[PDB]
DNA sequence: CAAGACCAATCTTTACACTCTGTGAGTATTAAAGTTACCTATAGCGCCAAGTGCGCAAAGGATGAGCTAGTTTTT
């Protein structure tokens, strides 16, 4: 019923409005004490509504002098129901002497006409003011008015951390207010006589016990509600979690005949609650609210029509709010707290609502995590989520550790919308340029896709009017359609670029495109991995995967290795030596002196010759680096991987050099080709560990990372900067 | 924020007077040869040269200083978030409505007060050497000795630049003590520049008194502050405020409404007709936009001319997108506040589409 | 620093025994009684120790007579420094006196030297009886030696659900138990009169004025303790969440100079808190934990190799276990607890050490949230949890709700270890009949994947002895070896089967392989949505799409559906026209009486198309299923997709007609084709609602399901009824 | 015309002087330690020297190019 509440200069709200109150309303984040300001505010509302003696609100700023407190309610269906012909009772006639009757005695016949299209809303203003003399005033100078209001729109407060599960007066007072009978038509003496003769030895027994016991025990007599629960509780048969869902059942069960709409606030409803616990606890209340309604074919006895109260809790678990967005869906919102840059609590609703039914269905634990987030990264591939997760890069760098990193597609994003919660929770989405721009071999000129063309319609806004920093964009727009043939020459048979070289394109894409929360690597991620500055590392990691992995397959290993010695040239027939003797295995056996010593020439011999054959089958330290990026699954210069080449059918000569090294002396890193194998971990562990070995302070190691790693801790410290620029506001 | 020595060194002047200290000479006035006699109607302009050692004073004052002085919340003017349709409404809640102004607002503030309100702000101290104080030496920077009245001394000129924030800085106790006036009585107060605006939700002829209005004066008799009583308006159940109708009868927690008149939207509506009608662009951005290009202007390092229907054209696009512009603004605050009447949605909604459409036309003939 | 703790017939215990503790031990579970309960048990043990008097536990059965709490304390350290020629002091000598001295006047002079003092570890047992009547016994009768337990191995308690943020009395107990300074030495009068000089105007004034307070205020003289306190209160400058990371702070931080090792027990540490908040707890307690390490290159000052105390949590938070499995990994472990059949707590661990850095790398909280299940389906594909995700479908069976459905490959699946944990947390892993068996065209003969061979391998048992029943097995085992060949013949140019079905050889194979928790599918799980009784509902469907999705693409639709039929023909040139005509589009506009009537009646004409091209066409209505469930990815009978089939170059005639198919008439389907679009939902819904809408009763509903889709319901059917099997045991 | 109603914060507390160690009758009578303060600041557009500037606003090639700027309110 209550559409609007709106604060002005009170605790921590400087101008706080509220409005589109769903059923099930889900409150979350991180700043806890705007949420208990925002239930002090409406505790101190309902409790002046009642006419209660309680401590004035503090004010925010000292250079104002009022704090107001706006409700409005809409009275919609009370209206309906009072000014129908075929209501007649006392209560509808009062009902209709303080609301309804002030603002239609100034109207006129026109307009009380059009005032009943069976379309229109009617609404109910009240607004409460504190002075700086801690003085209290009303909009409305009626205390009848208030009391109503109160008693048609009840506020029911449930905190469960400290609950006490042996006091039920929530549940007796529901139970009371929730009643359409009279009870005072029940004559006492009656009932007397009717228990007296249901239990008498002789005519008149009980009846002198009562006496002679009211006779010492004289109070005061009992009030209505006293009697309506000695009566419920006479006719009833029996007196955290289990407490908390009575309630809701309770409640939704009997407001089905009545007009009254309370208004209940649950306060951390999974505290002490294994998950499928708080799982099973919404589920029930799902499974509650739907067996109550009637719509569209769905009808018979009963089923109602009657509008369901709203419902408001804050919660600290994904769980409950998986379940809640999985199973409410249309019925239901999020509100998200935050601060502001001086200091103040915002209001913002985070999306929740997905067109997707896939998406709903296979709704999990991580999109929950998502809305309990400072700083989301978005990524497309698995080897995105293998590099930013790393432990020993992020105990470096203890500002990118507070992000979340998830695997989106183009559909996730278009249903998870982020743009929509853009001021409460920022995020980045990290793609490549290949997204954008595809080149071709054959014909020599580039093409956009169709994400570069909505991206340009998007920047390109029109009806507008001239601003000084707007045209220039928008030349840039117009070179940008310049690109759309932009013939170029490709050298090394569509292997590499004579010029015009894809860094200048890609920095004036993200110069463009941050307005839009995107950044384009130039590269593959692995191409920032391995370059021309971390080839000696990779060396040194391949030479130690070479020292260590490998061992004799022949459990006597001196033997093996004579005879292999004896059989095959050690300097000629090295290559099938090294196949028929070393083989990759998890357990690493000690041997002798003697046959480590010759494990440990042949190891020796074997890089040697493995170092010298890549030095002179490839010219220059350019196509060392383009063959092992290629070998791990991957593209360079002309945006061509090694399975597009075989398809599209070019540089044979590249491809099967590549192919002789992969079954050649390189036949043990075959396993870690393939994608998501785990090379990527292996490789910065070791290059993590070198470093601070080398260096000993912690500011050299981060220096020396920079150099070897430009673009990842690139992406790492301006994520890092923005995460600092905006600390001051997402902190509890 | 406190500013002290170092920061006019750093931060306040920068390159502009930074010669003026190790040489121990008094920072210097305004003279009256860097300033000009801007005229319009019966009101003085005073411009400043832009290659002038004070404008880029004034900019980093207001940027770096009057800027983070706490205000009052009833200012709803050159306040950072601050709009005039803020300025409304407040008032769609009350039933009787009362407007005020005040008669010189820029011209009655006294040199003193500012000087007394700043003070707070800026530590006592000496800058350059024991001749001149950091406050009178920040001062020298605002004002402006008035050649009409040599009698008066140094006053607020209305067409600077760092006017409009001292004009709220200054005027925040009286805020404070008509806020604190309205509170006791019910009274929703606002104030726009110079103008107050006052609503009353209950059924009283409070605002319609001259109790009220002499209290108003008596407040503001305190700074020395005026209200000409030639723009006195007080009414019931509908109040119009230059083409802003708000209207609200009510009887007991009632809500208003707030739209725009005809007259406000007759020039865009004879645009609209007139760009309809095919009338030649020549006779509508001289007759109604009222911009002309006049021959002392018309490229004056260009004999080649012929370039009038590309300027016209795009001084239409541009007035068509400023009005547009505006219109999308109401309805944001429409959307964000949900006090504007319906049929005036479904107007502004055909206007807007109307205007949008008369812009493609443009646009594509243009092309053509 | 204890080992074992053993309780035998108390509360809800029969005979639980908990060792192989660790630094981070931690303890998640349903059975929250049970928790309590060794808590309690613990609680009591530690009370009994320093001679306080309480009421005794009970007994789980009055059929015995005895209730035992067994500890083992691991006094290695303890035993080092005592017995060291270097350390001569009144303490040292006390404890050996107390503790090495009875154990070790009884032995030889051959087992002290070399046999006990190179890596012996030294234990002390204490044993604790409650008799029926109330009595309590030690297994040792001496005050002395349970003093000085209880003294070297303190417990703490920690509860944050109801803590006290005013009162700091645990961090002045640890503080004050964990110095190396001698307090007695510091004399009253030489600080009163040092603090006099400081503070006086005249020589003395201080001094009396201290004398007069104290002869007004003469009570009980400090104790050690307060004394201590005071200093220290005087010594430094000052005095939920916050709280627990000072205590565990202090802890890790004061312990390194002493050889008093306390245990600590905290429950709920997440209560209330953000989960950034519950993880940057956990990663601050890591790196204090790493600072105070020094092994192999790690020394230098400040860094020690005094062991660290042990630590106990009690959560509900999966944020908690990830972050604690992540960063500590080896030096942690995950308890267990549930209940038996006859109701009885348990004790198990659950694997959570990796050996993959990529896994532990890649965490994220579904791992941690597969902790928390009762029943867990592994499966490959994503289209498996498309469908066993569905609400719809899960609505009517309120069983298969409570398991939890996860992702996993074989290596994930050897990672995770399901087998370890098989009796706590019950799974199954449902795989298809293509991962055991290959078949091939060109060569008529079956083969078996390496899968098959180590199931084989594992199912064969040497070095046993002859039972009854096992001979079958071997048999079974034996066959599925000799059929390696199994020389078969294929129909309709290498599509179907003569007559293997298999069916037979896979329930054969599901019999042999469920004692291992697998169940192989014998058809994908497209195959098993869309089957010879499923084709009315899937062309219903097709029909609904066409009739709602869609739409005309020309702004007006009476002219353009005039003009095209007027330019096409309506029968002969009906293709044309739908393609021109009708697109996809998200919103569907409401048109005239005569447009919706000429847009029925072309719907219904190329519906008529459709259905009969479908019967003519193809005449068997199995190759009709064929094309359908292969056109959406999928294999069957030979086990052959499209590109398997495109590659092998097979069955011309078949791939052309489907693709004239998908190219000519279901353009608008195409979409809708590819793995992982989102026709599974739309089509279960669907399905659903029609069913919902003829029969009304849930049990004809769930009759007609289970006729449609005989597999799924099959399997959904089998883990309700395994869970209602285990309901009992593991459900607090 | 003249008028009572003349903001908040300006850092925060705390506290006897004496010669006498228990007592004090000025014509107009706070102040010194502790403990945090905090602001904080950078290119129409491009180029080379890489921000402290210079040049140009025709390309281009060092001074022909060539060239405008939205609504409303206060006022």
């Amino acid at each position: 019923t209550i559409e609007s509440i709106r604060v002005k200069n009170l605790l921590s709200f400087d101008d706080v409005i509220l409005r589109d109150f769903r059923d099930i309303n889900c409150i979350i984040g991180r700043n806890n004490v705007g949420k208990s300001n925002l239930l002090k505010v409406i505790r101190y509302f309902y409790a002046k509504l009642e006419n209660k003696k309680v401590i004035p609100l503090d004010f925010h700023t000292n250079y104002n002098a009022v704090g107001e407190i706006t409700f409005t309610f809409d009275t919609t269906r009370i209206k309906k129901i009072v000014t129908s012909r075929k209501n007649n009772g006392r209560f509808h006639k009062h009902i209709y002497n303080t609301l309804f009757k002030s603002s239609s005695v100034k109207l006129n016949f026109e307009e009380l006409i059009a005032r009943k299209n069976s379309t229109n809303k009617s609404f109910f203003s009240l607004t409460l003011t504190i002075c700086k003399d801690d003085s209290v005033m009303w909009s409305v100078d009626d205390p009848k008015v208030r009391s109503l209001l109160a008693t048609l729109y009840p506020f029911l407060y449930i905190e469960t951390r400290h609950i006490d599960l042996y006091d039920w007066n929530p549940i007796w007072k529901l139970i009371s207010n929730l009643n359409s009978f009279n009870f005072d038509d029940v004559d006492h003496d009656e009932l007397v006589n009717f228990l007296d003769e249901k239990i008498s030895s002789r005519k008149g027994d009980y009846k002198k016990y009562i006496d002679r016991v009211v006779s010492v025990i004289d109070t005061k007599p009992y009030t209505y509600k006293e009697k309506v629960i000695n009566y419920i509780k006479v006719a009833i048969k029996g007196d955290s979690n289990k407490f908390l869902e009575t309630l809701l059942h309770l409640l939704i069960t009997l407001t089905r005949t009545e007009f009254i709409s309370p208004i209940v606030y649950i306060d951390e409803p999974e505290v002490g609650l294994h998950p499928k616990l708080a799982e099973s606890f919404v589920s029930n209340l799902n499974k509650i609210y739907s067996k109550f309604k009637k719509t569209s074919e769905l009808s018979g006895p009963g089923r109602y029509k009657t509008p369901y109260p709203n419902i408001f809790y804050s919660t600290h678990s994904p769980s409950i709010l998986k379940q809640t967005i999985k199973l409410f869906g249309k019925d239901q919102q999020v509100l998200h707290f935050s601060k502001k840059k001086d200091g103040s609590t915002r209001v913002n609703k985070i999306n929740s609502t997905y067109s997707d039914e896939r998406f709903l269905n296979i709704f999990s634990d991580n999109e929950a995590r998502l809305f309990f987030s400072e700083y989301i990264v978005f990524v497309e591939g698995a080897t995105e989520l293998e590099l930013f997760r790393n432990l020993s890069l992020l105990n470096l760098y203890p500002a990118f550790s507070l992000a979340d990193i998830y695997d989106a597609n183009e559909v996730i994003l278009a249903n998870i919308n982020p743009g929509y919660s853009k001021a409460s929770i920022p995020f980045v989405i990290i793609k490549d340029i290949d997204t954008l721009i595809d080149y071709s071999i054959k014909t020599e000129k580039f093409s956009l896709r169709p994400l570069f063309e909505k991206m340009i319609k998007e920047l390109t806004k029109e009806f507008d009017y001239y601003d000084t920093g707007f045209g220039r964009v928008r030349k840039e727009i117009d070179l940008f359609s310049d690109i759309q043939s932009s013939t170029k020459k490709h050298m090394d048979s569509g292997l590499f670029f004579k010029r015009f070289s894809l860094h200048n394109l890609s920095s004036r894409i993200n110069k463009v495109s941050r307005k839009l929360n995107r950044y384009f690597m130039t590269t593959t991620i692995e191409g920032a991995l391995i370059n021309e500055q971390s080839l000696p590392y990779f060396f040194n990691w391949i030479g130690d995967v070479i020292l260590t992995q490998m061992t004799i397959n022949n459990p006597n290993p001196d033997k093996f290795i004579e005879a292999m010695r004896r059989r095959y040239n050690i300097k000629s027939q090295v290559v099938p030596l090294f196949k028929s003797v070393f083989c990759i295995g998890l357990n690493h056996p000690v041997y002798s002196s003697a046959v480590d010593k010759q494990a440990l020439r042949i190891k020796l011999s074997f890089l040697n010759y493995l170092k010298r054959k890549v030095y002179s089958d490839f010219n220059n330290e350019k196509e060392i680096v383009l063959a092992l990026r290629l070998a791990f699954g991957g593209k360079t210069e002309t945006q061509y991987t090694l399975d597009k080449l075989r398809k599209d059918g070019e540089a044979e000569l590249f491809r099967e050099k590549i192919k002789n090294y992969k079954n050649n002396e390189l036949f043990f890193l075959e396993p870690q080709m393939t994608k998501t194998s785990g090379w990527v971990t292996t490789f910065l562990n070791y290059t993590i560990e070198k470093i601070t070995s080398e260096e000993s302070d912690d500011d050299r190691i981060r220096q020396k990372l920079s150099f070897i790693f430009p673009e990842i801790i690139s992406i790492i410290e301006q994520a890092s900067s923005s995460i600092e620029a905006e600390e001051s506001s997402l902190t509890g | 924020i406190l500013v002290d020595k170092v920061f006019y060194e750093k931060i306040l002047s920068v390159e502009s007077f930074k010669e003026n200290i190790i040489t121990q000479s008094a920072i210097p006035k305004i003279s009256n040869k860097e300033v000009r006699l801007i005229s319009s109607g019966s009101k003085i302009f005073y411009a400043i040269n832009n290659t002038s050692p004070h404008s880029h004073v004034q900019l980093r004052l207001n940027r770096f200083f009057l800027s983070h002085i706490p205000l009052n919340s009833a200012a709803k003017a050159f306040v950072r978030g601050g709009s005039y349709l803020k300025y409304l409404e407040p008032h769609i809640y009350g039933s009787s409505y009362c407007r005020l102004d005040i008669s010189s607002f820029f011209n009655n503030i006294s040199f003193d007060d500012v000087k007394q309100s700043l003070s707070p702000y800026i530590k006592d101290e000496y800058l350059i050497g024991t001749e001149q104080k950091l406050i009178d030496a920040i001062l020298n920077s605002v004002g402006y000795e008035s050649p009409i009245r040599k009698d008066k001394g140094m006053i607020i000129p209305m067409g600077f630049r760092t006017s409009p924030a001292i004009s709220n800085i200054v005027f925040r106790k009286m805020d404070l003590l008509i806020q604190d006036f309205c509170a006791k009585k019910g009274v929703i107060y606002s104030r726009y520049a110079d103008d107050m605006l006052f609503s009353n939700p209950r059924e009283s002829k409070l605002l319609m008194s001259d109790y009220f209005i002499d209290e108003i004066s008596s407040l503001l008799s305190i700074m020395g502050f005026n209200i000409n009583q030639s723009k006195y308006i007080s009414r019931e159940k509908e109040i119009s405020i230059n083409g802003y109708v708000i209207e609200n009868k009510g009887g007991n927690g009632s809500i208003g409404t707030i739209r725009l008149s005809k007259s406000k939207l007759n020039t865009v509506l004879k645009v609209t007709h007139a760009l309809a009608q095919n009338i030649p662009y020549k006779n509508i951005c001289n007759k109604y936009i009222k911009v002309r290009l006049k021959e002392k202007n018309i490229k004056y390092e260009s004999k080649k001319d012929e370039f009038e229907k590309k300027y016209y054209r795009d001084q239409l696009i541009n007035y068509l997108g400023g009005y547009r512009s505006y219109l999308i603004s109401l309805v944001k605050f429409h959307s964000e506040y949900k006090c504007v009447n319906s049929d005036f949605i479904i107007q502004i909604n055909g206007i807007l589409n109307d205007i949008q459409n008369h812009i493609q036309k443009i646009k594509k003939n243009r092309r053509l």
